[PDB]
């Protein structure tokens, strides 16, 4: 079926500004376009039909632009319920095609990211296993590049990756990235480090556990 | 009565616009011009490209006529695509039906065309639309997400609307569910609030409306026509709905709870074809307080005179009672090809007697097939049959017959007056006509003379025609009028008296006045109000003795009135009218002076006595009883005497006797009213002194339920006597209820038995037919017939199971009939498929709920004979007879007062056996 | 002598014939100041007068045109006269009764009409399938039993406009059988096809020419076809003199009347046939479904036998509908229509079987009353028809006209025909109230004497206000001595007690009910016999308490119907045999049944008895114990000979029995077969 | 006022057949289309076909033929979609949406989320992770504590036993394709520090177990 593409996926802005959000069939689907928009716990409300039209309760805000391919929702002055999800949809033909939705992004100034370690500890210290938890919290522009580092080697299979939905109140983002290891695999090394690439500064952010005692 | 048909309102639409097919009252909130409103579901439209779209039309009845016609929708047909239409408007007939409430007006196209939204299909959806503040709304309720002839795609939705008392209009389309038909109410506030342009079929919040049903359902045609009321319980409007196709086109009216789409009552035609369902109205017909349903089936055919029959038209009533279950009365056309029943209109109460009334329309009938609309007025009763009015076509045909009365409007006062009026559409003629009432007038007139009594000897007054000693008395006639609504201030009144009655043929007049010398008298007479009874007297006197041929009669004295209808008043002019019945003239007696002493006045002893025969109630079921009666005055003569005889208020009078001759053939009345339920007999105004009468009076009655014991009458005579004017109160016994005979009989089909049977064998695993042998039926019916019934009763049978060690008769299965259960003994069914007297028994008792008037229990014991039984038996072939026996005993007589009588009997039936 | 006509007014000669027809007048001077006046009859002759002008009329019912009842309807000559005499003229005194006859014959080989009028719609394409060769084996069988038959044809489905039919969304607007990929025609509301014909082979023709189409709403436009067939009889042709069946096939509902309404119809039928040039009937677009009623009164009109030929899911429909249409038949056909021939055939036996009166344009002064004569000599009273009729068989009925007074002047025509027959008989009825010396003189004012004055039979009735033989008396202040023996010989009564007695005549008085009557005004208008207290039942007129009854009423109070149609049962029979018919009403006599018509018999005897009595009757010539006479019980069917019984599993009951001079016949009994019953008869008496 | 609620969370072992309901309040249910949705975690929303109630008509998207068997009961104004054979990539957010005239649903349901697992339910530690380095824990701190073992789904991680919220961060769990991997991080005022009162309080609700860790040591 004729799919549909957004191609920015990812529109940051502040409150007041002008959001125009494009998208295209990839058939002339003749006009028939719904403009779907999902808050960040889910629950989707449709704000447009047929190309343009407001649906009920939905505000004068959002402007309905568009005919053939070419698509475009146009949302007015900014405000704060207005920061979510929203997909096209194409309705015209069967099998109802939607688009991957433009998530938008609350704008505050850049932040560096805190970034603290977390070696095992008691419980964690022995399970016959062990885990070390690596926590980046509170920075603007999301995307950061992680790894961790062991007497300069890079590792993959042992870890986990996780984020979290743009914080409201203080607006930042934050990450975790859960190391795993066995008895062998964690005693068989002396010191790890957390390293952090961001788009704040260009020397990336090493946090360093060593291992000592006595 | 009181509608005028002098001069009516006519409106006309274009020529073949079907001018009239709707018609209803427009009354708005804000201006004091009042409108009509006009259906003209083909005329051509300033739409483009939409061909006799249809539209409606407002008309101002009061000062500048003719009509404007109301622009709801001045576009075309959209476009689902480029030349590709959505919707087709062309033949939509806007227009087909109308109805306002308040400042709302709603319009409906039932013949709306609607492509689909996805398909091609265009489909009759039907639509509406709804204007009010300034703001027009569409409404198209079938207009659905699931379109077809299984869906509503042939809904044709506003084929029939109608307001509720509250904010909720009720719509019904005919073609929803295959033809099923479909109602549904929607809140006009959420009909207006929700409607978005841009959404094809719209979500409303709180809309009821039925569902597919089975489909034996098909094609019965729900919500041709709509009617709203209150039946169940209480509070707000529940809906009233013609199904006309339903029951293999017998037709029936559902009604659908306000709250829930759930179903209270259910009426039915009665015979196919009726169109039973047509029309439908609800109204208050009593003034009960309970809506009343009306039917309206146009088609019916009664049965006349010789027993041919008759398409007439009927119209059912359905008076609204407390307990839930109506009481419904039948009204038939008085025409063949009238279609009687076509519309029924509600107008309230048009006279304001206090009873809401109506009209039903027979728009074929009359002549020339011109149409009549008859109007009946309510009563206490309920709706009087005999119409009050008939209304008659105006314009007689051109192409079609015009179809006067085909549509009506009514119970909204058009004009000022405190009156409803109504209007009739003939769209047959392309017309509309409004026709007003005029204000109803109730006269009360006053008579009384002087004294009471007739002598030449009586002279008081003299003359100025002669030296006068002269008899004269003196007559004062009154007048009191009133009634509500507009009424013109000081009302005319031309009246006229004359004194005789028994004479003014010519001859000899019995009475003159003391000043015009004449029998006849005028009076232009003045009232006015609601008050103020005027009054003119005149002394008017005697003849005297010699030339008078006099009499024994009283000389009625008879006084009449009319109004005048060159004095009065209006804007263009209405002519008041009088009272339907409120009697125009009114009759007065003295007596004459003779007996009673030398006086003129004596006091008569007024005796009466009855006999009854023999005096045995049906338990009221046509019971015949007639009732000897001797009345006789043991004083002298009695002045006007009448007998009144006082009867219980269920029962009624079936003549004078007419057959001893020792009884009277005279002189009969009947009086309902003032809460009369006495019967009245006139004995004539000079009554003599030591006569007596013997009178037969024959009746017939019901006394509906547990007032059995006994039957009493209170019969009296009565006078105008100064003293003992009236007979003592005469008490009549009358023996309570009666028996009857009941009797049961029995027989069995095959009565015989014949010799050896072909293709016969014997084992003793021998299964069925060939071995059991032929089946022998034995029917046996007990029955009740006589004018009393078994409350309770028993029933023993007994039953020859087995000669000897062999079972003759093997029972295969038993049956029922009627409110009786039954137990047997010595179990029947056995491997699958004198005579019984003081020998082994095959007996079942049953017990009987009830056998009442006339009914009856059978019981149908359907037996083979077994050949084991068959086999010779010693002895050769010889003759036995099979009996059975059934007996009874009545149990539990209905009334403890009264003889109540035992009942005792019991049967036998045979069967023959030989070779 | 004396005893009625004194007693009410006289005063005309006229007065004494409206009196009645039994009394008699004289005029001129016959006998002056001689013996009573009217008084009845032959003694009145015996005293003077009936020489010349003593005028007594009698009622009369001469007999205008009797042609003999044909034979052969076969050859030519239109001759026909099926109804005994065509026309009679009978001329009525006034409240006076006369009686006359009518014979009915059905003529054996009348020429018989039918027009197979087939539902078109997509289920019966089997059925034309199974058509085809029905037009030439229905000949050769109609061949059997009349000479000359013409056969013609015409179909239907619905109307072709709004819901009834698709309202085009696609392609299939020409082709209503797209999705089925089935070609098939549009839907058409009526399609006449075959003019009726003698010629069979067309009908054949055309009928393998026809093609099926399919319906939207289940039930359909046959009324209008229907209609159609009855009210055009250029375009159909139906023969003048013939027997006329329409016979209607179709397998599922139909469209009543006011239907028509959903699709924007909304004029009504007006019986008037709209079948044109092009042979599609042009008002299916515009005209409704005609009512049930008018159907009725076309049919009965156009002179046409319905046979509506139904499937038997939806037969007890139409077997109402056909109630609702009286005269209509209905039968069974199979679902391919594999059975309509013989159908056919046997509803034509069927109908030739009965014969109904109708009266048409009966004057509502006048009332008539039935007997008819039809099973041998048997006489079935109150009844205006006779069924079970072998074709060729004549029956008769005997009429009584009674008139109510002696109404307006002119001469009124009014038929009387039987039900589907051409033939009628017109009874024209002349009222005959007038005194010989009626056009013979002129009051003039002073003719008779010198006052107020009156001349008739050479008697004078004086005029507004005065009485006696000489006009005088003006004022009655002339003669206050004479009143002498008003209403008895020296007695107590003056005269009745309503009015003043006046120059020995009495002026009469009353309340203001109007009206009254009487020489003594010894009678009202308004005391008489009451049922419920309406009038008479409300369904008579009173005078002087006598109650007059209206148009097919009798008894005292005029309570008692003259319906003998209320008593039927079983297709015929009245009360069943079972009881009499009393008042519109079935008074049982004793089988202990019970019910309106008695069919309700919940004990009942045995059927061995009548039936036992019944063979012996035809097989045995009768013989038991009572009734010495020939014949006349008829049975069941056609009773044929086997050897032997059988379990057939089909709905049998055998039935032995014994009677008088000792026989033992032993019978199986078989109903429900193709709407008849079969009757196994043993061979030869046996015992 | 249109409510579409739908039915809860639906764990269900692979292969098995779960159903969801969801019932149409304020409109006339028989009388519109119901479209049904799926979302995948984290991805777009797939239309699995609608289904008109009344006639029972249901057309399905192919891409999902003979996996979503949809049912209506009009008695109750209630869509079901049942899933027959459920595999893990049938795990999602599933929607019932109610369909308006041209090419758009209105109004939509809250959402199901089916989670097809295996295997059984396990209870969650709540490791205390302190520093154990840095210089003196500079102002401010940042502790907590991770879990995983954690198959209940939902739970809820706390501070101060809800007094202390602000500076709160807890991250959403990652499928270890058993049970699930979470860590919850904290940065309270080294002007408290150790002595303050300082819990975590993971509550997970498959065990109605409630475990208190705070951190003295490291
Ligand atoms: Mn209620
Ligand atoms: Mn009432
Ligand atoms: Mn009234
Ligand atoms: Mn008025
Ligand atoms: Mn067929």
């Amino acid at each position: 079926d004729i799919q549909m593409t957004q191609t920015t996926s990812s529109l940051s802005a502040s409150l007041g500004d002008r959001v125009i959000i494009s998208c295209r069939a990839s058939q002339d689907i003749s006009n028939y376009l719904s403009w779907y928009q999902q808050k960040p716990d889910g629950t989707v409300k449709l704000l447009i039909f047929y190309t343009s039209k407001l649906h009920s309760g939905v505000p004068s805000r959002f402007s309905g632009s568009g005919s053939g391919t070419d698509y475009s929702l146009t949302i007015s002055n900014l405000d704060q319920e207005d920061i979510a999800t929203y997909f096209c949809q194409q309705g015209n033909t069967f099998p109802y095609t939607f688009g991957g939705g433009t998530k938008v992004e609350m704008r505050r100034a850049d932040a560096a990211p805190t970034v603290s370690i977390f070696p095992p500890s008691s419980e964690q210290l022995t399970s016959g296993g062990a885990s070390v938890v690596c926590f980046l919290n509170n920075f603007y522009p999301k995307d950061i590049n992680v790894k961790w580092k062991i007497d300069g080697s890079e590792r993959q299979n042992g870890v986990l990756n996780s984020w979290t939905d743009q914080d409201s109140k203080d607006s930042t983002y934050s990450m975790s990235s859960t190391l795993t290891l066995t008895k062998d695999e964690y005693e068989r090394h002396n010191s790890y480090t957390c390293e952090a690439t961001h788009k704040t500064s260009t020397s990336p952010i090493v946090k360093s556990f060593n291992r000592n005692e006595c | 009565f009181n509608l005028d048909v002098d001069s009516p309102a006519e409106y006309s639409g274009p020529e073949g616009s079907y001018f009239g097919f709707a018609v209803d009252f427009f009354v708005p909130s804000a201006s004091s011009r009042m409108f009509l409103l006009v259906g003209a579901p083909k005329a051509n439209t300033t739409q483009p490209g939409i061909v006799e779209g249809g539209q409606v039309l407002k008309c101002d009845w009061s000062s500048t006529r003719r009509c404007q016609p109301i622009e709801f929708d001045a576009t075309g047909n959209r476009d689902y695509a480029k030349d590709d239409p959505l919707e087709f408007k062309s033949h939509q007939w806007f227009g087909a039906s109308v109805r306002s409430k308040q400042d709302k007006i709603l319009a409906c196209a039932p013949l709306y065309h609607w492509r689909t939204e996805m398909k091609q299909e265009r489909e009759p959806v039907g639509t509406c639309f709804l204007q009010d503040g300034t703001k027009t709304v569409e409404y198209a309720p079938c207009r659905s997400q699931d379109i077809d002839a299984d869906g509503q795609g042939f809904c044709q939705g506003g084929f029939s609307i109608d307001f509720t008392k509250a904010d909720r209009v009720l719509l019904g389309g005919p073609g929803s569910f295959y033809w099923q038909g479909q109602l549904i109410s929607d809140q006009v506030a959420e009909i207006v609030s929700k409607y978005d342009p841009n959404v094809y079929s719209i979500k409303y919040n709180n809309q009821l409306a039925t569902r597919t049903a089975q489909a034996i359902f098909d094609d019965s045609y729900l919500g041709y026509s709509v009617a709203v009321g209150d039946f169940n319980g209480d509070g707000i409007d529940d809906f009233v709905s013609g199904v006309p196709r339903a029951a293999r086109t017998l037709g029936m009216v559902y009604i659908y709870d306000g709250k829930n789409m759930s179903s209270l009552y259910n009426f039915t035609g009665e015979q196919m074809a009726a169109y039973f369902g047509f029309s439908v109205a609800a109204t208050d017909i009593n003034g009960d307080d309970y809506a009343d349903v009306f039917i309206g089936a146009p088609l019916f055919m009664d049965r006349g005179s010789d027993g041919k029959l008759q398409e007439v038209g009927q119209v059912s009533v359905s008076l609204q009672r407390a307990s839930g279950d109506f009481q419904t009365t039948k009204l038939n056309g008085f025409e063949v090809f009238a279609r009687f029943g076509s519309a029924i209109a509600p107008l309230g109460d048009l006279d304001q007697d206090g009873f809401n009334d109506i009209a039903i329309a027979a728009p074929y009938g009359g002549e020339d097939k011109k149409g009549i609309v008859y109007i009946f007025n309510g009563r206490s009763t309920g709706l009087n049959a005999v119409p009050s009015q008939i209304l008659e076509g105006q314009w007689a045909a051109r192409s079609m017959p015009p179809s006067f009365g085909y549509s009506m409007k009514g119970a909204t006062d058009i004009d000022k007056n405190g009156y409803p009026d109504l209007i009739v559409g003939a769209f047959g003629v392309d017309r509309a006509i409004l026709y007003r009432a005029r204000p109803v007038i109730t006269v009360n007139a006053g008579l009384e003379v002087y004294p009471s009594i007739l002598n030449q000897d009586n002279k008081t007054c003299s003359l100025p025609g002669t030296a006068l000693k002269v008899s004269c008395f003196n007559v004062r006639f009154c007048l009191k009028a009133d009634g509500k609504g507009v009424l013109p201030r000081k009302l005319n009144f031309q009246v006229e008296l004359l004194l005789d009655k028994l004479k003014q043929k010519g001859a000899i007049r019995r009475a003159l006045f003391l000043y015009s010398r004449s029998p006849s008298h005028s009076k232009n007479m003045t009232i006015s109000r609601g008050g103020l009874m005027q009054c003119e007297e005149l002394i008017a006197y005697l003849r005297d003795e010699s030339e008078f041929r006099d009499k024994l009669t009283p000389i009625t004295i008879f006084m009449e009135y009319r109004l005048d209808y060159r004095t009065a008043a209006d804007t263009t002019g209405l002519q008041p009218i009088l009272n339907q019945f409120t009697p125009a003239n009114i009759s007065r007696q003295a007596h004459i002076l003779l007996d009673c002493g030398e006086d003129n006045v004596c006091k008569p002893k007024l005796e009466v006595s009855v006999d009854s025969d023999q005096k045995k109630i049906y338990i009221g079921d046509d019971n015949p009883l007639t009732l000897i009666v001797k009345a006789q005055n043991q004083g002298e003569g009695a002045y006007e005497a009448e007998l009144i005889v006082s009867i219980p208020l269920q029962a009624d009078f079936i003549g004078v006797v007419r057959n001893n001759e020792a009884l009277a053939r005279l002189s009969c009345a009947f009086k309902t009213e003032n809460q009369t339920r006495q019967v009245v007999c006139d004995l004539g105004n000079p009554m003599k002194a030591g006569t007596q009468l013997l009178a037969g009076l024959r009746f017939s009655v019901h006394q509906q339920s547990e007032m059995d014991t006994s039957v009493k009458f209170d019969l009296q005579i009565q006078s105008s006597n100064l003293f003992d004017k009236v007979s003592p109160v005469v008490s009549h016994k009358v023996d309570l209820a009666v028996l009857a005979a009941v009797e049961i009989r029995g027989v069995s089909s095959p009565d015989h038995v014949f010799l050896p049977i072909p293709n016969w064998e014997h084992k003793e695993n021998p299964e069925t037919e060939e071995d059991v042998g032929p089946v022998v039926q034995h029917i046996y019916e007990l029955r009740n017939n006589g004018p009393s019934s078994f409350s309770k009763a028993m029933l023993h049978l007994q039953w020859p199971y087995k000669y000897n060690n062999n079972t003759l008769l093997y029972i295969l299965h038993y049956d029922i009939d009627g409110p009786m259960n039954c137990t047997s003994d010595m179990e029947i069914n056995p491997l699958r498929i004198l005579g019984c007297g003081v020998a082994q028994c095959l007996k079942i008792v049953c017990q009987v709920g009830r056998l009442d008037r006339g009914k009856s229990a059978i019981l149908y014991v359907k037996s083979l004979l077994w050949t084991e039984t068959f086999m010779n038996k010693e002895n050769q072939n010889h003759s036995y007879s099979l009996k059975s026996s059934a007996s009874f005993n009545v149990i539990e007589f209905p009334y403890k007062n009264l003889p109540i009588e035992d009942i005792t009997n019991s049967t036998l039936v045979t069967t023959n056996v030989t070779w | 002598g004396p005893n009625i006509c004194t007693t009410r007014g006289v005063s005309s000669c006229q007065q004494c014939l409206a009196v009645s027809p039994m009394c008699a007048w004289c005029s001129d001077e016959a006998l002056p100041l001689g013996s009573p006046r009217c008084d009845l009859k032959e003694n009145l002759l015996k005293d003077n007068c009936a020489p010349e002008s003593i005028e007594f009329p009698v009622s009369e019912a001469r007999v205008l045109e009797d042609r003999p009842l044909s034979d052969k309807g076969s050859g030519d000559s239109s001759q026909v006269t099926q109804v005994s005499p065509q026309r009679i003229a009978l001329r009525l005194r006034p409240d006076d009764s006369k009686n006359f006859s009518i014979q009915v014959r059905q003529v054996e080989d009348y020429p018989v009409d039918i027009y197979y009028l087939m539902d078109l719609s997509y289920s019966m394409k089997d059925d034309l399938w199974s058509i085809q060769n029905l037009g030439t084996k229905l000949a050769t069988q109609m061949r059997k039993l009349t000479s000359n038959l013409r056969i013609g044809f015409g179909a239907f489905v619905d109307k072709p406009v709004s819901p009834y039919m698709y309202i085009s969304p696609p392609e299939a607007l020409e082709n209503p059988c797209y999705d089925m990929k089935t070609t098939c025609l549009p839907m058409f509301g009526y399609k006449h096809v075959l003019t009726l014909t003698d010629q069979v082979t067309r009908f054949n023709e055309e009928v393998k020419k026809q093609s099926v189409s399919r319906n939207r709403d289940a039930p359909e436009g046959g009324f209008d076809a229907i209609m159609q067939a009855t009210v055009c009889d250029e375009k159909i042709g139906w023969r003048n003199d013939a027997s006329h069946l329409l016979v209607f096939t179709t397998d599922a509902k139909t469209h009543i009347a006011l239907d028509g309404r959903l699709a924007g119809i909304v004029q009504p039928n007006d019986g008037q046939c709209h079948v044109g040039s092009d042979n599609h009937y042009s008002a299916s677009t515009t005209m409704d479904y005609p009512s049930l009623g008018l159907m009725t009164e076309k049919l009965s009109q156009k002179n046409i036998n319905l046979i509506f030929a139904v499937t038997e899911n939806v037969v007890n429909l139409y077997q109402n509908y056909s109630e609702l249409i009286p005269g209509t038949t209905v039968g069974v056909l199979s679902m391919d229509s594999s059975n309509v021939l013989q159908l056919i055939v046997d509803a034509y036996g069927k109908i030739r079987s009965k014969v109904e009166l109708e009266v048409r344009d009966l004057p509502e002064e006048l009332s008539l009353s039935f007997n008819a004569t039809c099973l041998n000599n048997e006489v079935i009273p109150g009844l205006k028809s006779c069924m079970g009729l072998k074709i060729g068989d004549t029956v008769s009925f005997s009429i009584e006209a009674k008139v109510r007074g002696c109404p307006q002047e002119k001469e009124k025509s009014f038929t009387i025909k039987p039900v589907g027959f051409k033939d009628s008989l017109i009874v024209q009825v002349t009222f005959d109230c007038d005194c010989a010396c009626q056009a013979q003189a002129e009051p003039n004012s002073h003719r008779c004497n010198n006052g107020n004055g009156t001349f008739e039979c050479g008697v004078c009735r004086c005029g507004p206000g005065w009485l006696g033989s000489q006009c005088e008396c003006s004022e009655e202040d002339y003669r206050p001595s004479q009143q002498d023996e008003c209403s008895p010989r020296e007695g107590q009564p003056v005269c009745s007690q309503r009015g003043e007695c006046l120059c020995g005549q009495c002026v009469c008085h009353s309340s203001d009910f109007g009206k009254i009557t009487g020489k003594y005004c010894e009678c009202d208008d308004f005391s008489c016999v009451r049922y419920k207290g309406e009038m008479c039942s409300g369904h008579g007129q009173c005078s002087c308490g006598d109650c007059l009854c209206d148009s097919d009423w009798t008894g005292y109070y005029c309570n008692c119907t003259t319906r003998t149609d209320t008593c039927m049962s079983s297709n015929g029979l009245l009360c069943s045999g079972r009881g009499k018919c009393e008042c519109g009403s079935c008074v049982c006599i004793q089988p202990g049944s019970y019910g309106d018509t008695c069919e309700k018999c919940p004990t009942c005897p045995d059927a061995c008895t009548f039936k036992k009595e019944c063979v012996e009757c035809k097989k045995f010539d009768r013989g038991a114990l009572h009734d010495e006479n020939t014949c006349n019980r008829y049975c069941r069917d056609e009773i044929e000979s086997v050897k032997e019984l059988k379990d057939t599993g089909k709905d049998a009951v055998n039935c032995t029995y014994k009677n008088e001079d000792d026989c033992v016949v032993r019978f199986q009994y078989y109903e429900d077969s193709s709407g008849k019953s079969i009757l196994y008869v043993v061979e030869e008496p046996e015992c | 006022q249109v409510q579409l609620q739908q039915s809860g969370a639906e764990l269900a072992e692979p292969g098995a057949s779960v159903k969801m309901s969801c019932k149409a309040s304020g409109y006339t249910f028989s009388s519109f289309w119901m479209h049904w949705v799926k979302q995948r975690p984290g991805q777009g929303l797939e239309w699995i076909g609608y289904i008109n109630p009344r006639s029972g008509y249901t057309e399905c998207n192919e891409i999902f033929r003979d996996k979503a068997t949809m049912t209506a009961d009009t008695s109750s104004s209630t869509a079901y979609m049942q899933l027959s054979g459920l595999t893990s990539e049938d795990s999602a957010v599933y929607y019932c949406a109610s369909f308006l005239g041209r090419g758009a649903m209105d109004y939509w349901g809250q959402g199901t989320s089916v989670t097809v697992s295996s295997a059984k339910t396990t209870a969650p530690s709540v490791y205390p992770l302190a520093p154990v380095c840095g210089d003196t824990t500079g102002s401010s701190v940042t502790l907590g504590c991770l879990v995983k073992g954690y198959f209940p789904e939902p739970v809820t991680l706390t501070w101060n036993s809800g007094s202390l919220s602000a500076g709160v961060h807890t991250f959403p769990a990652v499928l270890q394709s058993d049970l699930y991997t979470l860590s919850s991080s904290v940065t309270v005022t080294s002007s408290t520090w150790p002595s303050q009162s300082i819990t975590c309080n993971v509550a997970h609700p498959a065990s109605s177990t409630k475990v208190d860790k705070k951190i003295e040591p490291r």
